[PDB]
Order: C-alpha cells, then structure tokens, then sequence
C-alpha cells in the first residue's frame, strides 16, 4: 500500500549526433589501367564496356549524397528572421542563434563543431565538390530554429504571429501530465536550470575531443579506401616491372601484350572491389541519413509520445544544428528528482458508495487523505468534483471508509 | 570544364565558377530557384531571349515577417 | 584451413541477467523505474493506470481482476505448452545458422 | 576468387542483420518501458505489456 | 442508426521473434591459399594486399 511521488524536479539538455552525407569520388577508368597509353588502350576494349558500368554506379552515388542533403535540411522553404527582441520570458539563445558580428553566419556551438572534425589527381581520381554549400546549410538551419521559436505551434500554417514563448512551454508542459500552474509558478527556476545545461554542454564541447567520432569514422574509411586504391597500382601480378612506359620501351609488342594483359587484370580487379565496397557504403549512410529526416519532422517540428526516440525522459523540445556531414540535435527533458512516500488507496467508500479519482491517485500523509497528480506533487480535499461513483463498497479489494466532501451544502445553507 | 582554371584553359561567353569552367552561359545577380544543378550552389536554366542561358546564384525561399509583441 | 571462430564478448548468462533485471525492474517499479529512490508499486495499480490509457475506465479493472488475473495466468500455460510441442516456431533463428 | 565472393556476401547478410538489431532496440525501448499508441506495433489489439 | 458497442473481453497474448547478431569468423588469407609453401608464399606478394 505503498507509494512514492516526486516534489521536484530538474531539466535536462543532451546531444546526437548523425551522419548525413559522404565525399562525392569520381574515377576515369581508362585513365586509371592505362594512363597515357595506346597499346593498353586498344587492348582494353576487348573486354568491352567495364569502364561504362563503373562510372555509371559512381555517378548514381554522387546524386544520391546531394538527395541525402536536401531530404534532411530543405523541408521548409520560408525565411525567418532573428528576432530583433531578445526576450523570451528569461530563456537564453545567444550561444544557439547566429551571430550577427562575424563574417561567417554560424553560431558559438556550430563554430567550435566545425574545428573538431579534421580533415593522386593524375591518376585519374577527382572529388568534386557539393551543390549546398555549408553557408546555405546554416542558413536553413538558423531558418528553421528561429520559426520554431517565435511561430510556436503554427510555423508553417502561414499568417504567423509572435506566440510567447512562456506560452509554448506550458502548453507542452500539458503534454506530459503536468499543469500550467507548475511552469508559471517556476518559471524563474526553470529559465536559471536550462541556461546552466547549455553554458555545460558548451564547456563540454570545448573540452573533449573525441564527441565526434561518428562522423570521423567516415572520412577515416573513405581515405583508407583511397589509399589502398592508390597503393594497388605498384604491383607487379607476375609482369617483369609495373610501370607501362619500361615494358614499352624494352619489349616487342608479342610479349608485351601477354606482360600488359596481366597488368590489365590486376588493375581490372582493383577497381572492382573498390566500387563494390563504396556501394555498400553508401546504401548504409543513406539509411542514417532517413532516420535523420524522421528525427528532424518528428522532434524539432512537434512533442514525441515514444519512449526513448529523444532522448532519456519525458521530451519538450529539441534544437538543431549543423555540422560537417552530418547533424546535432538538442534534446530538453523534464527529469523528477525528490521522492517521498505515502500511503495509497484504490478508492473511498463514503456512505455505501465507491468512489474513483477522475485523475490522478489517493494520497494520505498519515491522517488525512488528498488527491495529486502521478508526476508532481500537489495535494487538495477530495470533493464530488474531483471523483466520480460507481458501484457499492465489496468488490473493490483494499477499499478505505473516509471520505468525501460535498461543496455545496455552505451555498445551500446561507 | 570541371575544375579548370580559365587562365589557361588549352583543353577548351567565358565564366570562372567554383565549379569549373563554364562557356556558353551569361552571368546574372538575381537569385532564383534551383532549374539546373551545376554545384557548389551556382544553378542554371533557359528561358524567355532566345536560347539564352544564364548562370545565377541559388535562392533558398522567399522571406517572411512576423510582428514582434508579447 | 585457417578458419577460426571466436566467442562473443556476453555469455550468455550475462544476457539472461540483464533480461531478468529488466523484467524484474520493470514488474515491481512501475511508472518510476530508472529514475532512482524506487518502492515497490502495487501491480494492480499499474494495470490500472494502463486500462486508462486504451479508454477504459479503471473501475472495470477493479471489479473484473480475478477474471482477468485467470485469463492472463491461462493465456501463459497455453504459450508454455505450444512451445513444448512446436518445433518449427524458431525458424527466423534457424535460417541464419543455416 | 573463392575467399573475395565468401567475404561480400558475408558484409551484405550483416547488413540486414543489423538493420533487424535495429528493429530490436527500438521494440524494447518502446514496447517494455512504455505503452504504445501505434497500431500493430506490439501485437494485435491494444497494447498493455 | 445502428452501432454494435461490445459487452466482455478477452486478454491476449501473442510471441515475437527478431535475430539480434550472427557468429563471429577469423580467417587467414595466407594459410587458406598457400599453406605452408614458401614458394606460394614468395608468389603471393606480388598481389599487393
Ligand atoms: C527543489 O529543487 C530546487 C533546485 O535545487 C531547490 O530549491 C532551490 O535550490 C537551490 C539549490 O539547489 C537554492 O540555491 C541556493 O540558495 C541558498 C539560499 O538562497 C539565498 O541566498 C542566495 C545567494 O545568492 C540568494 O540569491 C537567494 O535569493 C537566497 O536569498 C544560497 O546559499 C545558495 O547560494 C550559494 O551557492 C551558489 C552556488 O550554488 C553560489 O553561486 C552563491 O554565491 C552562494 O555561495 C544557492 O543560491 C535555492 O535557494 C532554492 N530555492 C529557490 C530557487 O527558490 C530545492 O531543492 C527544491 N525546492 C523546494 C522543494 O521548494
Ligand atoms: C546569456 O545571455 C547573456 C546576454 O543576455 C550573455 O552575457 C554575455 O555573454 C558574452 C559572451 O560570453 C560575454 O562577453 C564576454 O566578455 C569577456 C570579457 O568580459 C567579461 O569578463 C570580465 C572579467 O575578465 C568581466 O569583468 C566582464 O564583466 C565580463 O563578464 C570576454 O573575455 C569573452 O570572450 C572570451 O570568450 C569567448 C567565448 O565565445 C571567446 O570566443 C573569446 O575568444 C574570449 O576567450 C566574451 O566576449 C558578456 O560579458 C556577457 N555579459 C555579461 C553581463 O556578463 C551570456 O553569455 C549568455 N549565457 C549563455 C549560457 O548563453
Ligand atoms: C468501513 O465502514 C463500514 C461501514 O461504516 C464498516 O462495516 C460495518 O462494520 C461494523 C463493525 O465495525 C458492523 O457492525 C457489526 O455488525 C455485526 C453484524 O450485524 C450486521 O450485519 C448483519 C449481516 O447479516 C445484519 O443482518 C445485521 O442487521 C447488522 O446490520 C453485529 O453483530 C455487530 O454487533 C455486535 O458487536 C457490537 C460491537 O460494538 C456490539 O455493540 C453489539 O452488541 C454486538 O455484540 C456490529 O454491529 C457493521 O455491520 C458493518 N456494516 C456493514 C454494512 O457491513 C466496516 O467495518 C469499516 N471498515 C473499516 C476497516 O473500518
Ligand atoms: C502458477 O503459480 C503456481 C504457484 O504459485 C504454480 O503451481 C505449482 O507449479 C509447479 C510447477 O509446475 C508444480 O510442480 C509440479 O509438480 C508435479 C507433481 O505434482 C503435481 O502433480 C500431482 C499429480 O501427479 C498432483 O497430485 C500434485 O498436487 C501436483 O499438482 C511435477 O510432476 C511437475 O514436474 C513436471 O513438470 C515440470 C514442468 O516444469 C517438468 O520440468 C518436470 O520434468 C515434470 O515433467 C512440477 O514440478 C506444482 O504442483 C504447482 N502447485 C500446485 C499447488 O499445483 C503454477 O504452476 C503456476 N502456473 C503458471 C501457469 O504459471
Ligand atoms: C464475459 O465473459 C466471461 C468470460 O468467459 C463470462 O463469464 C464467465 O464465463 C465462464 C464461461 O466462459 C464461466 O465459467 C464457467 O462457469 C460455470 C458456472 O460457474 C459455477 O460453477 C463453477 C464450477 O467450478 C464455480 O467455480 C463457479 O464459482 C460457479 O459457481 C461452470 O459450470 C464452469 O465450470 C465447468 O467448466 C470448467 C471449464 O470451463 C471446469 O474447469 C469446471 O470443473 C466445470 O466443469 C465454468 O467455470 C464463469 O463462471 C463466468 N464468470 C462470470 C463472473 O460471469 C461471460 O461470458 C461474460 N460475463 C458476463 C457477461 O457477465
Ligand atoms: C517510506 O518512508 C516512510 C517514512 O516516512 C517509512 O516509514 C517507516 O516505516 C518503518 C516500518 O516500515 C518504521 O519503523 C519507521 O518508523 C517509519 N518512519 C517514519 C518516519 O515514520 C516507510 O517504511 C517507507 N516505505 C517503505 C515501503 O518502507
Ligand atoms: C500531513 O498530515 C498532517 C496531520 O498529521 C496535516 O496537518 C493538518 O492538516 C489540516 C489540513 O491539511 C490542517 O487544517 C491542520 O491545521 C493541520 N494540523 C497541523 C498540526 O498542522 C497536514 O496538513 C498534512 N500535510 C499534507 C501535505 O498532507
Ligand atoms: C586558378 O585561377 C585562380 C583564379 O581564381 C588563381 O588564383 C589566383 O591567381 C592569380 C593569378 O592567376 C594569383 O595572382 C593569385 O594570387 C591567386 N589567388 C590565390 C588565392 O591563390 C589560381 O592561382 C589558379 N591556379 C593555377 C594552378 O593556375
Ligand atoms: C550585378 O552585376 C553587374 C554586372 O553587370 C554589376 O555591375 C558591375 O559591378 C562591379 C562590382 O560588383 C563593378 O566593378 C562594375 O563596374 C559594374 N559594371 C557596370 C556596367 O556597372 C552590379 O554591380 C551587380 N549588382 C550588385 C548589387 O552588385
Ligand atoms: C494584430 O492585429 C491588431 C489589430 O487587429 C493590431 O493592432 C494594431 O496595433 C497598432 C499599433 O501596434 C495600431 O496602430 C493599429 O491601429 C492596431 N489595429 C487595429 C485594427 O486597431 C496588432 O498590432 C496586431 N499584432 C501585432 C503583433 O502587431
Ligand atoms: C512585453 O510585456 C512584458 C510584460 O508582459 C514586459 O515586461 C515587456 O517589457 C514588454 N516588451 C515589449 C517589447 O513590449
């Protein structure tokens, strides 16, 4: 008969962080097996049309990475401006907004993001860059969070009017089982509570060095890659040397054909597994980067009802931010702290009556008995208004005798 | 031309972008829509004047204003 | 040949604890769990409070609980024995030993 | 030849197990610790444990 | 202006199987194609890495 309800509580702010995007490579197969070569060239077109295919599979993973990008970043397509007001009732968004005094319109955080993150032409390779570049890409982030601060719950409906912050925060708080009155009566607590969580992540990130491994694993596997294609072209397969130009100015055409088609074949083989393993690549950084557009519409746009999908508690918002190749998310949650006990019940039973709470439990402190919410707590009288009746008192197993209190006898009687 | 300088350009209405090369194309500084992708945030397209091709910046969206109150 | 295979990092026993103090944790602490100084919550409270959430009122719970504690307790016998004769029920783990 | 064909086969299928570890988690987070409003997430009917 | 509203229920419940992770190989490249022979082994370097 036993219960504990929280008296307190704290708010929290995390991080994620998720891969989006990949370098964009591409290959002259020819130039590759047989660079600034005749007889290698005109040997090559007896095995008829490689070359073709793997510049066709390259090219569909370089469009793919700006789809990847545009999917993620460009879902809203109206331009807010910064407020040019920074109040909003006691919270603080200068470390997450723009800053209007540099010549690069990032923010403090995308700033020290950008400085963690580090970092062969003639042999036919070459990266080309992508269609958004990374001033467009904090533009539409910086868009998005200013909409989803000032607009509150009508953003894109259009027609948008400055809604108080203080408003939005305690209609959210609605959503987790929890009243208005809480928020308005703390505010001033709250407002202190999540301006330390931000100057903390900020400290943390100028700190620790190793927050963004996920998006070094990337790069670190694509250069290996590169490497060891780059490295593949000074064996020998079998041949007297690797280098076309020596076999062609100290051999006869008979055997220098047999010498540069096993040369061929190991260049051939080369390029093949690269292209293979790049494929796969691919296809796994384009399913991180579906969950990032579902984690973007459904934790910066709205409140989420499951558990876990933004991170640990009961979530109220979620900012983004942009970084190289990938996205950052921050998370705030509502966290109780203090626990205390009391005795509970299932119901009362007045004068031969059950009565049930509309919301909430019955809570006794020892003598008397009240009603609170699960989540926080606030005890009152229990009255005909807070409960509702149904049945008699010897079904219900644990049922208590005392009781409840009608608020209308006084008016009757004066 | 990807990744060509045009000072000189031996492989090749004459353009410096980031992207490369570009001939054949007239520059403008009016944003629009993305039509064309060429990269690195430059986008073409044709239109209305005859087969004249014109070489712009992307836009991101049009703006939008919110009174500011309390 | 030069093939090898090497063990996982978990036993297994190590699996069926963390099973087991999640069940557990799950069955005694309710609505609290991780967030610490946990008591032990009345089951049927909590069958309670999840009944409200489909739209059912909690008082059904309350005066159908030994009808519903027969069905739940019947519901478990019947998938102990359908495993005790099935044989084909694991097939989704056997495809990929295969 | 014959060690190059056993090792991308072998990448491919753990691929697709990964992606169902992925299924896992999110079932266990959201179906043991929580009740869930999705249809026909969790069974059939309305969930409850 | 019909509705059929029910009168009882029933409590269900219904299993759920997911594959979380597979077994864990080793192999070795030189021993598989050349095992024990200097000469296959000499011949194997010429093939990079
Ligand atoms: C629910 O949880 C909240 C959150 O913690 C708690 O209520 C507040 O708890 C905080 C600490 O957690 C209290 O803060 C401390 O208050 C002490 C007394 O406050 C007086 O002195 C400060 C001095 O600046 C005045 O500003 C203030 O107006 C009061 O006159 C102070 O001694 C503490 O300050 C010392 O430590 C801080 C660092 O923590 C230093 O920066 C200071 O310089 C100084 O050395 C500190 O300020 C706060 O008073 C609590 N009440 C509030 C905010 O109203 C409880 O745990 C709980 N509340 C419940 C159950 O009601
Ligand atoms: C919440 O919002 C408020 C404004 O509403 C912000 O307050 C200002 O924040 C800026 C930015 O941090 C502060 O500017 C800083 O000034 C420092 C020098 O003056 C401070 O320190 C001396 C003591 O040396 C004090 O006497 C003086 O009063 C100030 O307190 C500079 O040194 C800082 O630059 C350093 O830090 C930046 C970090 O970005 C580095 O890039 C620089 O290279 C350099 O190392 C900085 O310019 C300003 O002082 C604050 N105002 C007040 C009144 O304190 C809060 O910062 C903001 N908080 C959060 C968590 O968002
Ligand atoms: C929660 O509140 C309810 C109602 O307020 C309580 O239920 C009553 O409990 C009292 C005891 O505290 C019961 O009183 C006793 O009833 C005995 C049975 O007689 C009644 O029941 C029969 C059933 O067949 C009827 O036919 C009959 O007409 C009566 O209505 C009596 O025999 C008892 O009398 C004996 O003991 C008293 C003790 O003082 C002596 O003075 C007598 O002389 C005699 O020796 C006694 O009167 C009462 O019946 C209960 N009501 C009901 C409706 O069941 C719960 O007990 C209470 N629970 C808690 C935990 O507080
Ligand atoms: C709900 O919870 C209750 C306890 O709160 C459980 O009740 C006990 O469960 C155990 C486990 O099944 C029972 O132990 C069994 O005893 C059998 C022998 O005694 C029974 O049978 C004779 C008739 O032969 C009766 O006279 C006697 O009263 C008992 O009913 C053993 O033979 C059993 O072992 C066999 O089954 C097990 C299954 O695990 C096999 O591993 C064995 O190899 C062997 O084949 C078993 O040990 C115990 O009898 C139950 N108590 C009572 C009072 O009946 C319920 O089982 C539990 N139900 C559910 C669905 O969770
Ligand atoms: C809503 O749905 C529920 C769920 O089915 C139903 O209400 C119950 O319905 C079941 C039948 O599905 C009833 O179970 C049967 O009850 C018969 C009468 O019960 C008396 O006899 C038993 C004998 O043990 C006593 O224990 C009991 O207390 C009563 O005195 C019994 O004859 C049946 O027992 C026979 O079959 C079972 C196997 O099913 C054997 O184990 C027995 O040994 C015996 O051979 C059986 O117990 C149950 O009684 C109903 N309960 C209630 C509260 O209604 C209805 O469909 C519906 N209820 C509504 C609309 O109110
Ligand atoms: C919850 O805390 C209360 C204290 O408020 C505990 O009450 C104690 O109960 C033990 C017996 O169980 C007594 O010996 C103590 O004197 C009680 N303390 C007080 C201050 O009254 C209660 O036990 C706790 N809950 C549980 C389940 O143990
Ligand atoms: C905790 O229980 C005590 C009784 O032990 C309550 O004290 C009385 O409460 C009533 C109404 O709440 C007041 O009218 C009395 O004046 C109180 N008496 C004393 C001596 O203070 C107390 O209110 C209970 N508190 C909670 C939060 O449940
Ligand atoms: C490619 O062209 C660019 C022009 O945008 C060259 O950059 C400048 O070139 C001029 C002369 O061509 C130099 O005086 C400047 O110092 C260069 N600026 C910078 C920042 O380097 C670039 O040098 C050309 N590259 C090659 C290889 O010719
Ligand atoms: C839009 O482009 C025109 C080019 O036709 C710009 O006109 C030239 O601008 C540069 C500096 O940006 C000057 O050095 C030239 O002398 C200008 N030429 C002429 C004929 O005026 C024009 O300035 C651009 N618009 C803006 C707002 O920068
Ligand atoms: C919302 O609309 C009301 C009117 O419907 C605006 O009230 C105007 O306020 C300005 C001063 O700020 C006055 O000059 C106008 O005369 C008012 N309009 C009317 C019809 O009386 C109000 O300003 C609008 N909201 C915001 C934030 O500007
Ligand atoms: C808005 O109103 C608040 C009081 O609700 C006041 O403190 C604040 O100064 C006002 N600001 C503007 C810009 O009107």
């Amino acid at each position: 008969n036993s219960i504990a309800i929280p008296t307190n509580f704290t708010i929290s702010v995390t991080t994620e962080i998720i891969p989006v995007s990949m370098q964009k490579v591409s290959v002259d197969c020819t130039m590759y097996i047989c660079g600034d070569s005749e007889e290698c060239s005109n040997l090559l077109l007896q095995y008829g049309s490689f070359c073709t295919q793997l510049n066709r599979a390259l090219h569909e993973i370089a469009v793919e990475q700006d789809k990847n990008t545009q999917e993620v970043f460009a879902q809203v397509k109206q331009i807010y401006k910064t407020p040019p007001i920074k109040d909003f009732g006691g919270f603080n968004f200068s470390q997450i907004l723009p800053d209007p005094s540099k010549p690069s319109k990032r923010s403090a955080i995308e700033d020290l993001l950008f400085n963690k993150v580090t970092l062969q032409k003639f042999n036919g390779l070459t990266v080309l860059p992508p269609l958004l570049t990374d001033e467009m890409i904090a533009a539409y982030t910086s868009a998005l969070l200013a909409g989803t601060i000032t607009a509150g719950w009508t953003f894109g409906a259009g027609a948008a009017l400055q809604i108080p912050f203080a408003m939005q925060m305690a209609y959210r708080f609605n959503g987790i089982g929890v009243t208005q009155n809480v928020l308005y009566e703390n505010q001033k607590l709250i407002a202190n509570q999540f301006n330390k969580a931000i100057g903390k992540i900020q400290d943390g990130l100028s700190s620790t060095a190793s927050a963004l491994g996920k998006l070094q694993d990337v790069v670190n596997q694509n250069a290996q890659a590169l490497n060891t294609l780059v490295k593949q072209l000074s064996s020998n397969f079998g041949a007297i040397s690797s280098v076309l130009n020596d076999i062609l100015s100290r051999l006869d055409p008979p055997e220098a054909e047999v010498q540069i088609d096993r040369l061929i074949n190991g260049r051939l083989q080369a390029l093949n597994t690269y292209v293979t393993q790049q494929l796969i690549r691919a296809a796994e950084i384009r399913a991180s980067a579906n969950l990032a557009a579902e984690k973007m519409s459904e934790c910066v746009l709205g409140q989420s009802k499951r558990v876990d999908f933004c991170g640990k508690g009961y979530h109220l918002m979620s900012f983004p931010q942009s970084a190289p190749h990938g996205v950052v998310f921050l998370h705030v949650t509502y966290v109780p702290t203090q626990y205390k006990n009391f005795t509970t019940a299932p119901a009362i039973c007045h004068n031969g009556k059950a009565h049930f709470p509309r919301e909430g439990v019955f809570v006794s402190n020892g003598t008397h008995w009240f009603v609170t919410q699960r989540n926080f707590y606030e005890p009152q009288i229990i009255t005909t208004d807070n409960t509702f009746v149904s049945g008699d008192c010897d079904v219900v197993i644990g049922i208590v005798n005392n009781t409840v209190y009608d608020p209308l006898q006084p008016e009757l009687d004066s | 031309y990807q990744g060509v300088n045009c000072t000189e350009v031996p492989v090749a209405n004459v353009f410096q972008t980031r992207a490369g090369c570009l001939i054949g194309a007239e520059h403008v500084n009016n944003s629009y829509e993305c039509d064309i992708p060429i990269g690195a945030g430059i986008c073409a397209s044709y239109q209305t004047a005859s087969q004249s091709i014109i070489a712009y910046t992307m836009s991101l969206g049009e703006e939008n204003s919110v009174a500011y109150s309390n």
